[PDB]
């Protein structure tokens, strides 16, 4: 209505005087709570008492992962490799300078911070350790073979351990095809299809700033070809737990997977 | 046929006109058609009123309109958002079905509390058929009133109810009750001689309703029902179209602010909402979004309820509202229109005044007996009293011990009904003293002698002689006294005693009162002995030299609680107006007594009597009081009107008709007023329907004064009018109490979204949560408000200034939105940006992480940390965001309904626990806030989960820092109430 032409500024000061009175006290507050928060470790991670695990390549549909490829028309299978390429590379041996071959596969506590600049201590993972599966010999992953591989991938929580007793393994199935489907066959890279314990426990971007997840492939010779069919891949260890109904991926993929020829 | 026609024809005209006889009747076979023809002797009542309309029109109004416009923005939205298809617009299904909840389920709480409203109206009426005498082929016989047709042939009595438009052929001392039409106090005289050309003003007409006191006539039907007088009164009542509640007007300004902003807020955002880079679509449905969170879902209910509380409030005192907006109309009155009888009067001749021991004594005219009686203690009175008491041949109906005196219904005159009362309420057992004395001899009332007289043996039987009795007119008792009771002895009438006699007769006069003089006389026992046979056509005993007892004069006096009522609201500012149809003596009269026209206060009529100038040169701006009758007021205009209305303060209007009292109301209102008229009878409908609340009283009230009144007083207690001043004032700031705590909960509603959009952090703030706030845990608050004591003396106040002081005011809604409102949406930020930065995601972060949140194709997503998160635990932290955005707002609104307890007066003068109801609903509040995040299953349910108890205090902070705001600009505006502070920081 701006009755008042000068007493606005009075207002207008007032408002703007306001303000600013109160945006300091929220400003004064996250000074605050930002000192509060600890650099290193998350103060509660509540959300997270098991850890998501994801797949590549991630092709998704209307309702969750469906891959569905020809081998013959490599327009169909060329992008879910270059994918698996510039994902590794990242893995690749010159890439991946900045941290140390290693050899103790129980665990890893780094109690001292001994890296430059209070870094401390990553441990190598390189394309390698999936051997028949990596960007050579094969440039397709088993694609254009019709045995594709899958690599498999743990979220990562600091602190957060998957138990003593052996290393936590991936367990990929056939789910409700076996009438007269045999039983899915599967090689898994490193063998076993293992998580080598000497990744536990993470500790965060500040203290190991060129950390690698560590990854099993799985390359699947059973599956038939022209046959829609659901894959499940699940991780084993006491310390996990792979069902929870509101979250899908708490230990697990699942994805549709139709090989087209 | 036509009105003005029927009183002017002769016998022969009118028995033509209906095929009639004047002495023998209608036949029956023909009276049988014209019924046919006609329908029932009755009035068509108002017609049309489906029940599943009723419930329509509750649906409609300030808010309603605003919510459904709201509700279509929500599915236009919903759609738009299908196109660009969105997943979880569920949001926008349960956000518009929320807002068409609330406005229906108010329509039912509304319409089942007005048809509790009525069915208790339509308890208290009057149901019994009316009867008729009818004369029909020459037999006289009794029928229903509405069987009657034009043209019949009817009798009258006392007792009777004039059972149709009546035209007078015969009559015998008939005197009728014309209160109903008119404001006629005094029984109207009833002649079969055109007196006039008006229908109205004549007297050989008789009017549909009315009620023959005394006397007989037989005369000619010549309307009935619809077409009748009272017919006419209310059709044209119904007519009368009534203008919006003030209340009702409030709530609509405070739509025009609401949606003001929400648009003027909207479409600058959206505005900025192209500028971030945003389809059109999607800042055109931000800007939707928004305009949506501005309006408030909850408040069209705590505004109902707030008025039906107050609702049963009055009804607890016999004071029945129609809907709801009527509780507020009082509050907001500043001119009262009243009609005189029936309203501020009993309308029910009582004995006023008593000239006797040389003295003029008052006698209490209260219905409760609450007045000072007169002194009963003399010689003279005890005659008097028995004179009174002998000469009255009246007689209560049976079976009345029960009832009070004054409603005891009673057979008999007009005059003769207040004697027979007024024994019965002083000597007691009126009916039984009459008896102990045997009637020998008794002359009714007649002109041949101007009297009425009766001969008694007396009680006991050493005395063997006779006592005669009379009473009359005066001055035709006078002439026939030669001898005066005075002070135990009985002295001659002298000349001074024929001019005390008259100057009292005149005193007694000029009030407006109807006086009679009683008188009497010991017949010796030797010329009459026990058995002399007296006779009144030869007089054998004495009518001169009589001994006169005393003067009697009665009025029809105020209703008891009714003087204390004016004074009530006239000391709150209200102006009071008289409206009457009544002759402008009485009118005068009974205006002085209650209150209208101050103890001391002049008409121009009244200084050019004692200034002794002529009434021309009488000054105007020196008389306060002014009596305009009816014949005057026609040759003025709304202009002459205005300046006498504004120069006069005490105006009293007589000889007004049905629509003069629409006219005056209109200039009043047209003037700026919400007029309050108090109305019983039909001559007031139209004023009741014109009026801003029309109040008719449920017991002298009429049908047509009822069914155009807002409210009804069932016990007639004309003081509830007082006290529903007080709660309409009361909950008129119960609710800027009430409305001025749930607007400030949308700011940090919408900040969140003005945030979630602007920034693109992830979502602190899901509208299932904000249902739970505006619909589930703030309701209880906000209607707490409505059982705040005032902080003045409220009833000293002048009525609110229309224009100036308005509900809801850009102050009162600025206040909110950009000072409360502001601090609690900062509240949210940093309870929610810890919330993030404890659980990982650091403040810097959340800037522009919206995209990647949302995602459902990133399962992995890593946090300030590093840690990856997958979809479903981030919801999670996400409907975690919710839950500690959400408690950041009731530990505010804990502090909110605290403050809004009080628009003034410091929480520490007043008290935090004064208001029981509102410890209730904060306990009431906090539990549902437990409730919905500690229950098993509430995260999937609703988006609520176990919030870690650090984050339930990370507010309280901002909640003190509020409360000390507010009571720093309460404790800054009564200490010093100065220009800068009164006006920027108040509400
Ligand atoms: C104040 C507020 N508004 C919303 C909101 C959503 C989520 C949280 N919201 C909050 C906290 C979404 O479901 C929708 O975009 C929704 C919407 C509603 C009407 C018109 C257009 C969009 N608006
Ligand atoms: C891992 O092996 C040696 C240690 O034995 C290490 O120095 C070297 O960097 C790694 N191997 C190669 C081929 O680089
Ligand atoms: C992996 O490659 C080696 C040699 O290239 C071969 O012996 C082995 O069978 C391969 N695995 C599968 C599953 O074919
Ligand atoms: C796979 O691709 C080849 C080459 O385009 C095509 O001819 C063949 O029919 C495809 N297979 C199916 C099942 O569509
Ligand atoms: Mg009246
Ligand atoms: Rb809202
Ligand atoms: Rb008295
Ligand atoms: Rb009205």
């Amino acid at each position: 209505l701006g009755r008042t032409l000068s007493r606005w500024v009075w207002i207008s000061l007032y408002y703007v005087a306001f303000y600013v009175v109160m945006s300091g006290i929220f400003a004064l507050c996250i000074y605050v709570l930002m000192r509060t928060i600890d650099p290193y470790t998350p103060d509660y991670q509540d959300q997270l008492k098991s850890p998501g695990v994801t797949l590549r390549p991630d092709v998704y549909g209307e309702k969750g992962l469906d891959i569905s490829y020809n081998v013959s028309d490599s327009t169909t299978w060329a992008g879910l490799a270059h994918t698996l390429h510039r994902f590794l590379a990242g893995y690749s041996p010159a890439a991946q300078e900045g941290s140390i071959n290693c050899t103790s596969e129980k665990y890893f506590f780094q109690e001292s911070f001994l890296a430059p600049n209070h870094t401390k201590f990553s441990c190598k993972f390189t394309a390698d350790m999936l051997q028949n599966c990596s960007g050579r010999p094969d440039p397709t992953f088993g694609f254009a073979e019709g045995k594709p591989c899958f690599i498999i991938k743990m979220n990562r929580i600091v602190k957060f351990l998957p138990g003593n007793s052996t290393a936590p393994r991936v367990d990929c199935a056939f789910l409700d095809q076996p009438r007269d489907g045999p039983p899915l066959q599967v090689e898994y890279f490193p063998a076993n299809g293992t998580y080598s314990l000497h990744y536990f426990p993470y500790y965060g971007k500040k203290a190991q700033p060129h950390y690698s997840n560590p990854l099993v492939a799985a390359k699947l010779l059973n599956v038939p070809r022209n046959r829609d069919v659901v894959i499940v891949c699940k991780i084993l260890a006491e310390h996990v737990s792979f069902d929870n109904p509101h979250d899908p991926y708490e230990g697990k993929v699942e994805f549709k997977l139709k090989i087209q020829k | 046929g036509m009105e003005i026609n029927d009183h002017q024809l002769s016998v022969a005209e009118l028995e033509q006109k209906y095929q009639t006889s004047a002495t023998k009747g209608l036949s029956a076979s023909l009276a049988a058609e014209l019924l046919l023809r006609d329908g029932p002797n009755a009035l068509r009542p108002p017609r049309g009123t489906p029940e599943y309309v009723k419930f329509a029109r509750q649906l409609a109004g300030g808010l309603q309109c605003l919510m459904w416009v709201a509700a279509a923005i929500c599915l236009i939205a919903f759609a738009i958002q299908a196109s660009e298809g969105d997943l979880t617009t569920d949001d926008n299904l349960y956000l518009a079905l929320a807002l068409i909840a609330v406005v229906v389920v108010t329509g039912c709480f509304g319409y089942y509390q007005e048809f509790k409203s009525t069915n208790i109206i339509a308890s208290f009426k009057n149901l019994v058929p009316q009867q008729a005498t009818v004369i029909r082929d020459g037999d006289k016989f009794q029928i229903n009133a509405d069987q009657l047709v034009v043209g019949d042939l009817v009798e009258m009595k006392g007792g009777d109810r004039v059972p149709a438009d009546i035209r007078i052929l015969q009559a015998q001392g008939c005197k009728v009750d014309n209160s109903s039409l008119t404001g006629e106090s005094e029984p109207q005289t009833r002649s079969p001689e055109c007196t006039h050309e008006s229908p109205l003003e004549t007297r050989n007409i008789a009017f549909f309703s009315t009620m023959c006191l005394e006397g007989t006539a037989q005369g000619l039907v010549v309307n009935t029902g619809d077409r009748t007088i009272i017919g006419r009164i209310a059709s044209l009542a119904s007519g009368v179209e009534n203008e919006k509640t003030p209340i009702a007007i409030e709530i609509e300004h405070f739509v025009d602010i609401i949606a003001g902003l929400a648009i003027l807020f909207g479409a600058t955002f959206f505005i900025v909402a192209m500028c971030i880079g945003y389809t059109f679509l999607r800042a055109m449905v931000f800007f939707m979004a928004i305009v949506v969170a501005n309006v408030p879902e909850g408040l069209l209910a705590t505004v109902t309820v707030c008025l039906s509380l107050t609702a049963k409030r009055l009804a607890s005192k016999n004071c029945v509202v129609k809907n709801l907006e009527a509780v507020e109309t009082l509050g907001s009155t500043s001119v009262i229109c009243s009609d005189k009888t029936g309203t501020l009067t009993q309308n029910r001749m009582t004995v006023s005044h008593l000239w006797f021991d040389n003295h003029i004594h008052s006698a209490d005219t209260t219905e409760d007996q609450s007045g000072q009686t007169f002194d009963q203690s003399s010689e003279t009175w005890r005659a008097l009293c028995r004179v009174l008491t002998l000469c009255n041949r009246a007689a209560f109906k049976s079976g009345q011990d029960a009832v009070p005196v004054p409603k005891r219904i009673v057979i008999g005159d007009a005059s003769e009904t207040a004697l027979l009362k007024f024994s019965e309420l002083t000597l007691g057992n009126a009916m039984g003293y009459r008896e102990r004395f045997p009637k020998v001899c008794e002359i009714p009332f007649n002109s041949t002698n101007k009297f009425q007289l009766s001969i008694h043996t007396l009680e006991d039987p050493r005395d063997p002689r006779h006592v005669l009795v009379m009473k009359g007119a005066p001055e035709r008792v006078l002439e026939r006294c030669s001898s005066i009771l005075i002070k135990g002895q009985e002295l001659p009438l002298d000349e001074q005693w024929r001019e005390a006699f008259q100057t009292a007769y005149l005193s007694l006069g000029g009030l407006g009162e109807r006086v009679l003089g009683f008188c009497q006389l010991y017949l010796s026992e030797k010329d009459y002995p026990p058995g002399y046979a007296f006779d009144v056509e030869a007089m054998n005993f004495p009518t001169s030299g009589l001994c006169f007892a005393g003067l009697v004069s009665m009025i029809d006096p105020p209703r008891a609680t009714v003087p204390d009522a004016v004074l009530k609201c006239r000391t709150a500012g209200i102006r009071v107006i008289m409206v009457t149809g009544d002759h402008p003596i009485t009118a005068k009269a009974i205006a002085a007594s209650v209150g209208i026209i101050s103890e001391g206060s002049e008409t121009v009529e009244d200084i050019a009597a004692r200034l002794r100038v002529p009434v021309d040169q009488v000054n105007r701006k020196d008389a306060r009081a002014c009596v305009i009758n009816g014949m005057q007021l026609k040759d003025m205009d709304p202009s002459e009107l205005v300046e006498a209305l504004r120069t006069h303060p005490e105006m009293v209007f007589a000889r007004t008709s049905p629509q003069q009292k629409l006219v005056i109301v209109e200039s009043c209102q047209r003037l700026g007023a919400i007029v309050a008229v108090t109305g019983d009878g039909v001559n007031d409908s139209p004023a009741l329907k014109k009026a801003d609340i029309g109040v008719a009283m449920g017991i002298a009230g009429s049908d047509a004064a009822k069914n155009a009144a807002d409210m009804i007083l069932l016990d007639d207690n004309f003081a509830s009018i007082v006290t529903g001043v007080e709660q309409g004032r009361l909950i008129f700031d119960n609710l800027k109490k009430s409305i001025a705590y749930t607007l400030t909960s949308n700011i940090p509603e919408l900040t969140p979204y003005l945030i979630y959009i602007t920034v693109s952090v992830p979502l602190p703030l899901g509208c299932i949560t904000i249902l739970f706030i505006d619909l589930c845990t703030d309701i209880f608050p906000s209607v707490s408000l409505a059982y705040e004591k005032a902080e003045s003396d409220i009833m000293h106040l002048r009525p609110r200034n229309p224009k100036r002081d308005r509900l809801v005011n850009e102050p009162l809604a600025a206040y909110s939105y950009f000072q409360i409102g502001a601090i609690q949406s900062f509240a949210g930020f940093t309870d929610y940006f810890t919330a993030m930065a404890q659980e990982g995601w650091f403040p810097l972060l959340c800037v522009g992480l919206r995209p990647q949140w949302e995602n459902h194709h990133l399962q992995d997503l890593q946090d300030s940390y590093g840690q990856e998160w997958t979809f479903g635990q981030r919801l999670y932290q996400q409907y975690t965001c919710y839950t500690v955005f959400f408690i950041s707002i009731e530990m505010c609104q804990i502090a909110d309904v605290l403050i809004r307890k009080t628009r003034r007066l410091s929480a520490f003068q007043q008290g935090f626990f004064r208001n029981r109801i509102l410890v209730i609903a904060i306990v009431f509040q906090v539990c549902i806030g437990c409730f919905l995040c500690y229950c098993p299953g509430m995260p999937n349910i609703f988006n609520f989960m176990p919030i870690r108890f650090q984050w339930w205090l990370v507010p309280m902070p901002f909640s003190l820092l509020i409360f000390v705001y507010d009571e720093i600009r309460k404790l800054g505006v009564r200490c010093c109430p100065g220009s800068w502070w009164d006006q920027e920081l108040y509400y």
